[PDB]
């Protein structure tokens, strides 16, 4: 997962 | 007492029946939870909890909360970071899930108390009433000394919101003497003086519940249809940090903010009309005519790959929806979707800001698009948890957005995309079984389903928070  | 309802009868009153008003603030002393409901036809009710009434004060919530945030933050951030190292990331992030759900269960536990029930929905019911009002006064006869002072109704309404008393294993002894210290209390208060050791607590506590019981499995027998009631919370400045929605009463529950009563006021008297019931009290937005902003920075590929195909198909198709993907909208072209389309979908990071500028969205004559910011920490709190008027969420709300969904803290792509598809299949924007026929739940009660989704109902659903008023796609409106 990637921090929006 | 002059004051409020001078406010009942120039704000609440116009505030559909369905709907009830809650605002939190804290005393001066920060010692308080300062609790009132208010709902149009009603009595005002006006509560005042004292924290620490039984190690874990408002401060030391805050501060955990707070910390816990920190952390959460941290986490989407290092994503990337971690190259093995997948493991140990992920199992961060659950413990801070569980931290946060220990943190809510003991903010419903002690500071709520068996006051919970101030934020049932629950219909209102005299006949029913009246014979709880007996049965309880009877309660108060047997057990008190000083064995004349009269409880308000919305005082007994407390006990009744508890919950369903004739669910297998239901449990209120503790909420229910809560409570019952609290009846004590107003007696004492109002002339009628009762030594606490000198009550029969325990036995006050099995007939109260009993009569609970005979006030549910009436209500049960005879129950009215459904009410597609909704809570609005105003919040005091540093309250709006606090996952409110998230609460294990009000999990799932259709519940927004707003700023003020002014808002509140403002939005209703601009509400739409469908082009055709409970339903019409909500604003309506047509589906036709909307703007999405998808990946505006271009990074988020795996968000473009989830939606970009559903969105072509069911949205700029057939409902003349104007897409932008995969490039920044320019000021120009995201004040116009504002001002012109129903609905705006901003799939990128943060609120968005970095596209439009906070004085540019007050300049707006109308803001007639319903806004919902899929990105990191979009309802812009401050460091310190506050909500200030410089944020684009309260620009939007002054210049009359009907409503905005947007993050209170850091969430990841993944987790907010399921969340969002959520959103969008309840609320009608997209049909049914998209993710994985139209839905038509409201904007707010659309938000409060899809937290079920997350992967992390803390961690991340607990972040989603609206502001504004229920809106309902409209199909074939324009």
């Amino acid at each position: 997962e990637v921090g929006r | 007492t002059l004051d409020l309802h001078r406010i009942q009868r120039d704000y609440i009153d116009l505030v559909p029946k369905h709907w009830h008003v809650i605002s939190l603030s804290l005393s001066d002393g920060g010692h308080d939870l300062c609790i009132t409901r208010l709902q149009a036809g009603q009595a005002p009710f006006v509560l005042r909890l004292p924290l620490e009434r039984a190690v874990f004060d408002f401060h030391t919530g805050r501060a955990e909360l707070l910390e816990i945030i920190k952390e959460i933050n941290r986490t989407c951030h290092d994503s990337r970071d971690m190259a093995g190292e997948r493991e140990k990331w992920w199992a961060e992030r659950e413990a801070l899930d569980q931290r946060l759900k220990e943190l809510l269960m003991n903010i419903e536990h002690v500071w709520l108390g068996g006051f919970r029930g101030v934020f049932s929905q629950h219909g209102r019911r005299p006949e029913l009433l009246e014979k709880f009002r007996a049965m309880f006064e009877g309660v108060l006869d047997k057990h008190l000394p000083s064995r004349k002072v009269v409880l308000d109704g919305n005082v007994l309404e407390l006990f009744i919101g508890l919950g369903d008393a004739t669910k297998s294993g239901a449990d209120f002894d503790e909420e229910l003497t809560d409570l019952l210290y609290f009846v004590v209390d107003i007696l004492q208060f109002h002339g009628e003086r009762n030594a606490y050791d000198e009550i029969d607590f325990d036995s006050m506590v099995v007939e109260t519940m009993d009569a609970l019981m005979a006030y549910h499995a009436e209500a049960n027998a005879a129950p009215e249809s459904d009410s597609h009631a909704h809570t609005i919370l105003v919040l005091d400045k540093q309250l709006h940090v606090f996952p409110w929605e998230s609460l294990p009463c009000l999990q799932g529950l259709a519940v927004s903010r707003i700023p003020s009563l002014a808002c509140l006021r403002k939005l209703l008297l601009d509400r739409r009309r469908s082009s055709s019931d409970p339903r019409s009290a909500g604003h309506h937005a047509p589906l036709s005519g909307g703007t999405y902003i998808l990946n505006p920075s271009s990074d988020l590929l795996s968000t473009q790959k989830t939606f970009e195909s559903l969105f072509s198909t069911h949205l700029h198709s057939p409902n003349s929806w104007t897409r932008i993907i995969s490039r920044p909208p320019t000021e120009p072209e995201f004040l116009s979707a504002l001002t012109h389309s129903p609905i705006l979908l901003y799939f990128g990071h943060g609120s968005g800001a970095q596209y439009i500028r906070s004085r540019n969205i007050r300049h707006l004559d109308h803001c007639r698009a319903t806004v919902l910011l899929m990105g990191c920490s979009s309802a812009a709190l401050t460091a310190k948890g506050e909500f200030e008027p410089s944020g684009p969420v309260w620009n939007y709300m002054l210049a009359g957005a009907p409503a905005v969904v947007g993050t209170l803290w850091d969430v990841t792509d993944r987790d907010i995309d399921r969340f969002a598809g959520g959103v969008l299949e309840g609320w009608g924007v997209l049909p049914e079984g998209c993710m994985g026929g139209r839905n038509g739940l409201s904007l707010v009660q659309a938000v409060a389903k899809a937290r079920d989704r997350c992967r992390f109902r803390y961690v991340t659903a607990a972040a989603a928070v609206v502001y504004g008023i229920p809106v309902y796609v409209d199909v074939d409106g324009k």
